[PDB]
């Protein structure tokens, strides 16, 4: 079990903490959040009370470092920070526990909701995606932009997800236009899988990563970038049986844990309609197809 | 961005383009076989893609044996499209290869975006315009010479004859257009317009008949008249 603790709550915020979220207000006595399961990724975000806009938030592994959190007026917003006094920082956390001012990572035993989510998401890789190499966190907001969409402008404020196109040279080998723009199977499992994510794994961490930054932070081309990655599978003949089943589980739990009244913007209709309904793919996502007829029935 | 009566006059421009029709790229009849059940034969078709400025036509005849053995061939006859339209382009001098493609079906879209990756300065547009390009093969010389083909062939027309030497290309089309158009709605009346007079001859080299200026307005006219004659057929007005 790891801590992380806050400095001090200087303003009204609703704090999340992985699925979980709490209202804070105004210079309430709040130091941090206890109980903190070691052995996957984590990420602590925020919403001001006085601005529904831009949730912002800290992706983070406590096995990386001692993290804290701490309220920058010049910025005006929360500030992840590293403590490199390995004593100092036991010496703060265990002092807020006695004083019992500190909440905690509310898990229930049955559930693997959060490992079921962020299963394949490596802190390594989250760090390329969000470059900022001076620091073992990774901060995302609802504004960043990604690369592909810079291409279509500060690239320091970049999502670097990996770049989807299925009209490109990339995704078409000359001669076989028609075959490979029907059945990307070439450009998945030759150029994206063993070409640049060199294997599942890793592909399916951006896959999460992507999704879960659309889902806390409402990041538009997150969500983009997650659609993208599931329609290359779908439509694509030639799958690993492997990659199919872990593909179900992996979008079950995200339609599982998604917001309810958010699905109108967070699903993309067609690339639903055909992964489920008219790609080769359309059998092989039983659980995921289960769960989304019987929770979002008007979107197909 | 797509076509419509707002930038109509954008094709007579200087910027090269081409228009691409495919819809007699894979024609087929239906027939009865000797078990009771439906079943399909397929003839020559073409591709029509053609200059609105200047007239000039790139006919690629399509021969049913490219049909041969292939699955989902109406899916298949728009990447064909794309993939002829394509080399057409390779084959022309840079100079000479088009800005904008324009397909009259929306579904030629992907197709030749695929096709023309290796174009990319190539804008691909859909129209919203219902031109009557289909009636191509009413032209007697463009069907004559797609149904006698043995093998693929591109054949070069100009599809104005010579009438750029005495109107603009905006002209030129409006009575392409309505020449085709009148040949859709009704193919045998439009062409008793044109050939009811026997004195009026084609030129070897020609696809209309060598219409002196007033008489194209006579014949420009009854077309109209047919137009809408048929019009209220339809729609009983």
């Amino acid at each position: 079990m790891n801590t992380v603790p806050f400095t001090s709550a200087p303003i009204e915020v609703t704090i999340g903490i992985d699925q979980y979220s709490f209202n804070v207000k105004e210079n309430q006595p709040f130091h941090g959040i206890k109980d903190i399961p070691i052995g996957h990724v984590h990420v602590i975000h925020f919403q001001h009370a006085d601005n529904s806009s831009m949730r912002y938030g800290y992706w983070f592994d406590c096995r990386m470092g001692n993290f804290y959190i701490q309220y920058d007026p010049k910025d005006g917003l929360y500030k992840m920070m590293e403590e490199r006094d390995g004593a100092k920082f036991e010496n703060i956390v265990h002092n807020f526990k006695e004083r019992q001012m500190m909440v905690s990572y509310p898990k229930i035993d049955e559930d693997d909701t959060w490992y079921n989510l962020t299963e394949f998401v490596q802190m390594d890789k989250i760090r390329k995606i969000v470059r900022k190499d001076e620091n073992q966190f990774s901060y995302v907001d609802s504004s960043m932009t990604t690369v592909q969409e810079n291409e279509l402008s500060d690239p320091a404020h970049s999502l670097n997800y990996t770049v989807i196109n299925f009209k490109s040279r990339e995704a078409i080998r000359p001669g076989h236009e028609m075959e490979d723009f029907l059945d990307k199977s070439y450009y998945l499992n030759t150029v994206m899988l063993q070409g640049i994510f060199k294997n599942s794994s890793n592909y399916f961490g951006e896959l999460q990563f992507a999704f879960l930054n659309a889902m806390f932070f409402g990041n538009y081309g997150s969500s983009l970038q997650w659609h993208a990655m599931i329609e290359l599978i779908c439509s694509s003949a030639t799958v690993p049986k492997h990659m199919l089943d872990k593909l179900d589980e992996i979008l079950y739990y995200q339609i599982k844990t998604l917001p309810e009244q958010y699905s109108d913007i967070l699903l993309n209709e067609r690339v639903w309609n055909i992964c489920l309904y008219s790609s080769f793919q359309k059998n092989s996502l039983h659980n995921t197809e289960k769960i989304m007829e019987n929770k979002y029935p008007e979107l197909l | 961005g797509a076509m419509n009566s707002s930038n109509y006059a954008e094709l007579f421009n200087n910027d090269i383009k081409l228009f691409v029709d495919d819809t007699n790229v894979y024609r087929v009849t239906v027939h009865k076989t000797f078990e009771g059940n439906v079943a399909t034969k397929a003839i020559n078709g073409c591709i029509f893609t053609l200059n609105p400025k200047t007239g000039h036509l790139f006919l690629k005849i399509i021969h049913t044996s490219v049909w041969a053995g292939q699955k989902r061939l109406s899916q298949l006859a728009k990447w064909k499209t794309a993939e002829e339209v394509s080399a057409l382009v390779r084959s022309l001098p840079k100079e000479e290869q088009p800005k904008q493609i324009i397909v009259t079906r929306k579904a030629m879209l992907d197709p030749l975006e695929v096709h023309m990756l290796d174009f990319p300065n190539i804008a691909i547009r859909p129209t919203e315009l219902r031109l009557p390009f289909s009636a191509a093969m009413s032209i007697d010389k463009l069907s004559d010479v797609v149904m006698k083909a043995t093998e693929p062939q591109m054949v070069l027309f100009n599809i104005y004859d010579d009438w750029l030497d005495r109107i603009s290309s905006y002209t030129a089309f409006s009575r392409l257009t309505l020449l085709l158009r009148a040949l859709k709605t009704n193919e045998e009346s439009a062409k008793m317009i044109l050939l009811s007079d026997p004195t009026i001859t084609i030129k070897s080299y020609h696809l209309w008949p060598s219409f002196t200026d007033e008489q194209w307005i006579t014949i420009e006219s009854q077309m109209r008249d047919l137009i809408l004659t048929e019009y209220g057929r339809k729609y009983n007005v």
